[PDB]
RNA sequence: CUCGCACACGCUUACAUCAGUAACUAAUAAUAUACUGAUAAUUAACAACCAAUAAACCAAAACAACACUAAAACGUUUAUUAAUUACAUUGUUAACCCAACACAGGAGUGCACCAAGGAAAGAUUAAAAGAAGUAAAAGGAACUCGGCAAACACAAACCCCGCCU
RNA sequence: ACGAGCUACCCAUGAGCAGUUUAAAAGAACCAACUCAUCUAUGUGGCAAAAUAGUGAGAAGACUUGUAGGUAGAGGUGAAAA
RNA sequence: ACCAAAGCUAGCUCAACAUACUAAACAAAUACAAAAAUACACCAAAAUAAAAUAAAACAUUCACCUAACAUUAAAGUAUAGGA
């Protein structure tokens, strides 16, 4: 049946709160609380790593040579595509002689992330079907950039039961009104790949930013604060997704709730600017009947954009950010608990 | 019978078939297919300050009218090129060929506003 | 088998047949137009 | 109305080239010929009839080229060749024993001692034996093959006259031609398109052919066994 | 000659031009005032048009000859897509180069030493196949287009995961289309590889020669074999304007400035749309060689020599079920004559990764035969993937 | 700023708002080219509030407060476009000489009326355009009786209106004699 | 009891909310998706619109390993120029269409066999004849133009004519 | 003059054919969807200007089917039934 | 007593005259699938009117029958016609 599709980036207003609501989740800016668990591992080179960076930054922005384009308006699409991949392919090599899991992990490479889920109820408005009584479905169709996915779980944030004074935003409207739309066609749940791959859990996503939602555009349209939910939007989505699917692997549904909480991590990214996710879903159920007396909500920490470099210039690198590492380090250095 | 008198309309036909409600134009098809608007042809309003001046949308009804005296090409020549003309030939410095100090123009292919093709809408 | 539903839509096939532009393009189909225009048709063509 | 014939390209070649079928219907839109229709769906592939045609204009003589691949065609009854040398590829018909991996003649020069003929070669008429087998002749010289091309067909040099060729057609018919002529040596390819069985009327459709009329007609007085004495000599040379 | 166009299409001629044009001292009187046709009034003649200012778009293509980088050298580029009649021989007598059947013995003590085995080899490639023919996709039998990249990709993965071991492997990164522009003068004709390959592995220091001294030396009393009939440019692109600069796809100054492996994929659908299994071997050679030959005027310069320190590229190409693995030393910068000291490469043709992959399980008499999964497996063709890897370390 | 699009909150509830009389064109003729352009949106940001004022009155089965205003305030923007047009076409005729301002000439088409055709703007010039070539200026021989047949027809109309008006005189002078 | 949800094509506001229905539409009512009035409404990401000219490519789709014959729809790359600059325009309701009807008929595609859709009886009585069904003692074609129809059967043989689908 | 939006035959371009049996996608076999229309009974101003109920025939083919085009009355089209 | 019944207007008809003969209304849009501002072309054309019918059939023939020359007579005369 028929069901809304869900974009993770998108040109709607404010997308965050809508996309809060359709997933049940909760917001909360930082990232979430230090494991201060962690061994005395950072014997890391920043060295290496910022030259391992600058030689991805440095090969698209100024050596590679293209065939000319005519445009001249440098599509920052076109650009940024392949530094991303190379920035992961890199840096996870460089911190794989760290963190061993990332030698048995798998790359993914612009592959397709489906989830399908039930949320509250509707009184259909029009047909000869109108004034019964049907639930809103979603579908999310996504296409990260590049993810990891690992054959054993991450390690939860917070407990399953964890609580927060903060509520999850109720909209006073249609999900019509955001703008979304109604479709029909088959609904997926797939995680990136099949159930009878061996590798079931994620690690991070990497999301770069289509063109439509650059900063410059957007500053152009009068929005201002809107460089800031588009990411949380593409993350509250994307993330929720591949975690509801991963759920879903494991036998987990609207009825069987979840035992252990699921978690993965994302980065949200314009070629220039970086944004570090963390979601853990707790409840599978948003069901109408399966939400009445449930208590748990999904969590989504965040952090504000900010710059890697800034302004490359004749094969130098002038600004740079050592945070903006140390934070791709940070999640690229989660493991799954040792037995 | 289908329907012969109402009126052809975009929201009548096949899938194929887009035909606008008479909007204008502001761009083309560019390369990716994607849709590339020129900022030349989208209209750009001129408006003025109005804060400071004092007229209103409606008039005194004490207000006398008027007699009614459509402007003529003939008035707009006396209010205008008259009085230069006539002094400037009184003081026998008038000279036929050349108009324009009178504010005569005798081609519009120069000017932004053409009068006679038209190049502006209003 | 059954009739009476030899008319099928399109409205492709009919704007085609009947319409303006076809009857403007032979001397024949302007005969039509005019001798429409002359009886006062409403519509001239589809 | 009009429709517009599907036969223009310009440019020659090897790549098969997508066609329109029209049964039986001139550009009007009328039945001409009946019985034509709907086959299975055909590529064309340009077939180059002049045997003998020099890359360059620059360099004239006699040139020499390899069988790469002999391929069925749906277009005619004999099976093609594709046929390279220098920079430039060309499909021609098939000889009866041509095989891929092959060396072929073509040659526009004449000589007082003739030729000893293999099958794939080329050769003016006039350069020939008086016995030989030929197929994918040539009328006015430098017109390009029209006669011999069907499968299995091969006509014979019969003699040579006055710098002129006489050839019997596989009608056997004899025809005139000036000695100057190019001709392939050989019997065209697949010599058993004459014994295959079509075995359903079904196969019948698949090439494209509608069954014929179910009305009857009484014979007439055309029809009968006529035993004609063979027909007077074609001859395509032009006296002055 | 049997001219190929078609009277009834070719763009109809002129209408003949209307009597009154015939008659000397007479101004015909055109319709022309009225802007517009009409019956009774001459045809109007006018001059081709001439809007003053040019306009980008709407403007005649401007001819060839025009361009400032037009020359009178017909010049044979090979670009990406172009196929060789004959693919390895024409390939060598381009490029002239000798071949060898096997791989260099280095690669091979590379790839049969147990210890550059992964952790479990059978099991991960076993899955690396499943997943990039099955899994890696929502569909039920994914096509070739998506699941080419994504075998080559995985192993590229399988064997990345060796950073751990022989840490010397963070020195490349991978690139994807760079312009590569090599100009070589051979024999009279000119040659230039131009394009884009898929995939590139650099590397920050270059690959140790793998040929013995005897080997160059047996190399110089090679005999090259020829194809008559056949021209040796035959299958390549005529053109007429070119630049010849030696170009490979990056500036100066380029931290991984040699290239290490070229990654040739096939991923179309349709049978005619890919390489027969030679055409590709011809297409790497090439492509290797192009790459070789910038490097090597890079490093030395523009003059024709042959080389004390010989340069070495790797390839390896892909229906995604079979492989083509190839290894190329350039020794020489002297093309012109056919007398020298010829290239070396050496081709392990033909491949197979696997037989036959079944993504439905082939079911008989209402029983199952034949399971998911793949039908034979080569752990001997990822072996050597490893070691062409693995060649730097 | 959203708010021009509602009378001042002193006025919502009220029957009757009174106001002005209109602009008459002569009280225009005397304002400046730039007071008639800044009049313009001061009438213009009116009319819009009296449109929406309409419409909400529509919405809440009401009658609109004092409904002339927007008759009022029409005929002002109207009348406001008289005067500036008479200036451009008064203008015009001296400039150029040319009465109407857009170029068009007078044609004869396929159904051989006489019709008046506006021209186009065209990047190119009019034997390049084959959407233009294919319409046709101009009569066949067979319509010539088509336009006999209207003339015949109007003719006829006017021939039976005239006959009706002389009846009407008639009739009147026997019923009204006063003659 | 089970023809359901969507899209194309086609219909054009018949859809929504509030109010009204003495009469008008429903083949009756109750009331209302269909009559009346007033007031509203479908928001682009889906869809339509959305480059030419040269040049290399002989090598089917069939899980494609490789083949079969009837010889097969579907593009890459290289070169030359392609206005370069947020937001363009248009389809988005429905219980719907073709059959004069709110017609047991005709209607393409994708997914479903229920989780979705629906109601055979206005109320009685229990005559004949008619329709549709279930069962039947003994018999088993005696019926009849003919084993037509029906059956707890669902088998075998032989001719005539046409070879066969 | 107007008609091929029904139907006859074509042209382009799409779409369908599950299970079972077979070395086989063989104008093979069983049997759905689908396409037809055998025989009977209803119905006969009918639900219907050709239907309903049962029963039947074909069902990878000379198969069904969507969309857009073509052929026009001294004509077209026709596996001839005028 | 229901159903009903009665008006005298709307306009028309036929001529006269008459200037002369495609009315009115055009802001935009209109010959893309008319009413859709904007891109390198094509464009256009003619061949005897026929038959129904009369001749008691039908075969040569059959007034008028979309071509300005009216009126009074000559005259239904000269002529033409399966005469
Ligand atoms: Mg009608
Ligand atoms: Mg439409
Ligand atoms: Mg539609
Ligand atoms: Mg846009
Ligand atoms: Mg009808
Ligand atoms: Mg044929
Ligand atoms: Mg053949
Ligand atoms: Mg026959
Ligand atoms: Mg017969
Ligand atoms: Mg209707
Ligand atoms: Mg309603
Ligand atoms: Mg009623
Ligand atoms: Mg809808
Ligand atoms: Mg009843
Ligand atoms: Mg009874
Ligand atoms: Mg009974
Ligand atoms: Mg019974
Ligand atoms: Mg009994
Ligand atoms: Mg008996
Ligand atoms: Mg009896
Ligand atoms: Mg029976
Ligand atoms: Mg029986
Ligand atoms: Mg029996
Ligand atoms: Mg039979
Ligand atoms: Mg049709
Ligand atoms: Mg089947
Ligand atoms: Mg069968
Ligand atoms: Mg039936
Ligand atoms: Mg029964
Ligand atoms: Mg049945
Ligand atoms: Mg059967
Ligand atoms: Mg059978
Ligand atoms: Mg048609
Ligand atoms: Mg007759
Ligand atoms: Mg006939
Ligand atoms: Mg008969
Ligand atoms: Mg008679
Ligand atoms: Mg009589
Ligand atoms: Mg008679
Ligand atoms: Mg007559
Ligand atoms: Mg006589």
């Amino acid at each position: 049946f028929m069901k809304y599709v869900v974009y993770p980036q998108t040109f709607a207003l404010n997308a965050d709160n809508w996309y809060q609501s359709f997933t049940k989740t909760v917001f909360l800016s930082g990232l979430p609380p230090t494991p201060a668990k962690l061994e005395p591992e950072p014997t890391l080179d920043i060295t290496a790593l910022r030259e391992a960076v600058c030689d991805c930054l440095l090969q698209e922005h100024f050596f590679l040579r293209r065939k000319k384009r005519a445009p001249v308006i440098q599509d920052r699409e076109a650009i940024a595509s392949p530094f991303l991949d190379q920035l992961v392919a890199s840096l996870t090599g460089l911190l794989s002689v760290h963190n061993p899991v990332l030698a048995a992990a798998a790359l993914d490479c612009k592959r397709p992330v489906h989830f399908f889920w039930l949320r509250g109820e509707e009184i259909i408005p029009r047909g000869h079907r109108k004034g019964r009584v049907d639930a809103l479905r979603y579908q999310i169709n996504d296409k990260p950039h590049n993810q990891i996915r690992i054959s054993r779980q991450l390690p939860e944030f917070v407990p399953l039961d964890y609580s927060i004074p903060i509520e999850v935003p109720v909209m006073s409207c249609k999900p019509d009104k955001l703008p979304l739309f109604k479709r029909q066609y088959e609904n997926t749940i797939f995680i990136g790949s099949k159930t009878a791959d061996p590798l079931c859990y994620g690690h991070t996503q990497f999301h770069l930013l289509p063109d439509k939602l650059k900063r410059e555009k957007l500053l152009k349209q009068n929005c201002a604060d809107q460089i800031e939910v588009v990411f949380r939007a593409n993350a509250i989505a994307s993330l929720f997704a591949w975690t509801g699917a991963q759920a879903m692997y494991q036998g987990f549904w609207s009825e069987a709730d979840v035992t252990r909480p699921f978690v993965s991590q994302g980065v949200i990214t314009d070629g220039k600017y970086f944004s570090f996710f963390c979601y853990q879903l707790n409840t599978l159920a948003l069901t109408a009947q399966a939400d009445q007396n449930n208590p748990r909500k999904n969590i989504c920490w965040g952090t504000q954009s900010k710059p890697l470099y800034e302004t490359i210039e004749d094969n130098n690198v002038k600004g740079f950010n050592d945070d903006v590492l140390l934070q791709l380090v940070q999640f690229l250095l989660n493991r799954p608990k040792e037995d | 019978g289908a329907d012969r008198m109402s009126k052809w309309t975009s929201k009548r036909g096949p899938r194929t078939f887009c035909k606008g409600r008479g909007a204008k134009g502001t761009g083309f098809h560019g390369r990716d297919g994607k849709f590339v608007q020129i900022k030349e042809m989208i209209p750009e309003l001129v408006v003025p300050e109005l804060a400071g001046f004092k007229l209103k949308p409606y008039v005194n009804y004490r207000a006398p009218e008027g007699t009614d005296t459509p402007l003529t090409a003939k008035q707009l020549f006396l209010e205008t090129a008259a009085p230069a003309i006539e002094k400037d030939f009184k003081a026998g410095t008038f000279d036929p060929e050349h108009l324009e100090k009178y504010g005569f123009e005798p081609t519009q292919e120069g000017k932004l506003f053409q009068l006679y093709p038209k190049n502006f809408p209003r | 088998k059954a009739r009476g539903n030899e008319y099928q839509p399109s409205n492709i096939k009919r704007k085609h047949k009947h319409g303006w532009v076809r009857r403007l393009r032979t001397p024949t189909g302007v005969q039509v137009i005019l001798r429409r225009m002359h009886k006062g048709r409403k519509s001239l063509s589809h | 109305a009009t429709s517009v014939s599907w036969k223009s390209r310009t440019k020659y070649t090897v790549m098969p080239v997508k066609m329109r079928k029209s049964g039986g219907r001139n550009h009007t839109g009328q039945i001409q010929v009946h019985g034509i229709g709907g086959g299975h769906k055909q590529r064309y592939r340009m077939i180059d009839f002049l045997r003998f045609r020099p890359e360059h204009e620059s360099k004239p003589g006699p040139f020499e080229e390899k069988v790469i691949a002999v391929r069925y065609d749906p277009c005619r009854s004999a099976d093609i060749a594709l046929v390279a040398g220098g920079n430039r590829k060309r499909w021609i018909i098939a000889t009866e024993n041509m095989k891929a991996g092959d060396t072929v003649l073509n040659s526009d020069h004449i000589g007082r001692m003739a030729v000893a003929a293999r099958e794939g070669d080329a050769h003016p008429l006039g350069a020939l034996p008086v016995g030989t087998l030929i197929n994918n002749v040539e009328s006015e010289p430098g017109r390009g093959a029209q006669y011999i091309r069907a499968a299995g067909t091969c006509g014979v040099l019969l003699r040579k006259v006055n710098g002129t060729a006489i050839i019997q057609l596989p009608s056997k018919r004899q025809m005139q031609v000036l000695e100057t002529c190019i001709a392939t040596v050989g019997r065209v390819s697949n010599v058993d398109h004459n014994k295959r069985v079509i075995g359903k009327a079904g196969r019948n459709r698949w090439l494209g052919k509608r069954p014929n009329s179910g009305l009857w007609q009484r014979k007439g007085g055309w029809a009968g066994r006529k035993i004609r004495p063979l027909p007077p000599m074609k001859s395509y040379v032009k006296l002055p | 000659a049997y001219e190929w166009g078609v009277r009834s299409t070719r763009k109809p001629e002129p209408p003949p031009l209307d009597r009154v044009y015939e008659i000397p001292g007479l101004e015909p009187i055109t319709y022309a005032g009225k802007m517009h046709f009409m019956p009774g009034l001459a045809r109007p003649v006018f001059p081709p048009w001439d809007p003053g200012w040019t306009h980008p778009k709407f403007r005649r293509l401007p001819p060839l000859h025009e361009h400032p980088l037009y020359k009178d050298q017909a010049c044979y580029v090979f670009h990406q897509r172009c196929r060789l009649l004959e693919g390895v021989k024409q390939a060598l007598w381009l490029t002239k180069t000798q071949l060898i059947e096997g791989l260099p013995e280095k690669v091979l003590r590379l790839a049969d030493d147990p210890r550059n085995h992964i952790e479990n080899q059978d099991e991960r490639v076993l899955n690396a196949i499943s997943h990039a023919r099955l899994w890696h996709s929502t569909e039920d039998i994914p096509k070739r287009e998506t699941y080419c990249p994504v075998i080559v990709d995985s192993l590229i993965q399988l064997c990345k995961s060796q950073i751990l071991k022989h840490p010397s492997l963070a020195r490349r990164i991978c690139a994807q289309n760079n312009t590569l522009s090599a100009t070589w003068n051979r024999e009279s004709i000119l040659l230039q590889v131009h394009g884009s390959s898929g995939a590139r592995l650099n590397a920050k220091d270059p690959l140790p020669p793998v040929a013995s001294q005897e080997e160059v030396e047996a190399t110089k009393n090679h005999v090259l074999e020829t194809f008559y009939p056949i021209s040796p440019t035959m299958g390549l692109q005529e053109c007429n304007v070119y630049d010849v600069n030696d170009d490979t796809g990056f500036q100066e100054g380029y931290p991984y400035p040699c290239p290490h492996t070229l990654y040739f994929l096939e991923s179309a659908n349709l049978r005619p749309r890919r390489f027969q299994p030679d055409q590709l071997r011809a297409k790497m050679i090439l492509f290797a060689f192009g790459s070789a030959l910038a490097q090597a005027r890079l490093l030395y310069g523009n003059d024709s020599k042959v080389l004390e320190q010989p340069v070495v590229v790797q390839s390896v190409g892909t229906d995604g079920r079979l492989f083509q693995f190839l290894v190329l030393q350039l020794n020489t910068t002297d093309l012109a004559s056919d007398e020298g000291v010829k290239n070396l490469a050496w081709v392990d043709s033909d491949q197979l990764l696997y037989q036959h992959f079944w993504c439905l399980p082939v079911i008989k008499k209402k029983v199952v035969v034949e399971p998911v999964g793949p039908i034979g497996f080569q752990p001997e063709t990822f072996r050597k993937f490893l070691a062409l890897y693995l060649h730097g370390a | 700023g959203l708010e021009e699009f509602f009378d001042d909150p002193k006025n919502w509830g009220e029957e009757k708002v009174k106001s002005g009389a209109s602009w008459t064109c002569q009280q225009l003729r005397n304002k400046s080219n730039e007071d008639l352009h800044k009049l313009w949106y001061v009438l213009l940001k009116e009319r819009n509030m009296l449109l929406t004022l309409e419409q909400e009155a529509k919405r809440q089965r009401l009658p609109m407060p004092s409904p002339e205003r927007l008759e009022k305030v029409v005929d002002s923007m109207d009348a406001l476009d008289k005067v500036v047009q008479e200036r451009e076409d008064a203008l015009r005729l001296l400039q150029t000489g040319q009465e109407k301002a857009r170029p068009g000439a007078w044609r004869r088409d396929i159904f051989g009326r006489i019709i008046w055709h506006k021209f186009k703007q065209w990047p190119i010039p009019w034997y390049l355009n084959k959407k233009y070539n294919r319409k046709r200026f101009f009569a066949m021989p067979y319509v010539e009786r088509f336009v006999r047949m209207r003339i015949e027809k109007q003719a006829r109309i006017k021939a039976r209106k005239r006959s009706l008006e002389r009846k009407k005189e008639k009739f009147l002078q026997e019923k009204f004699p006063h003659l």
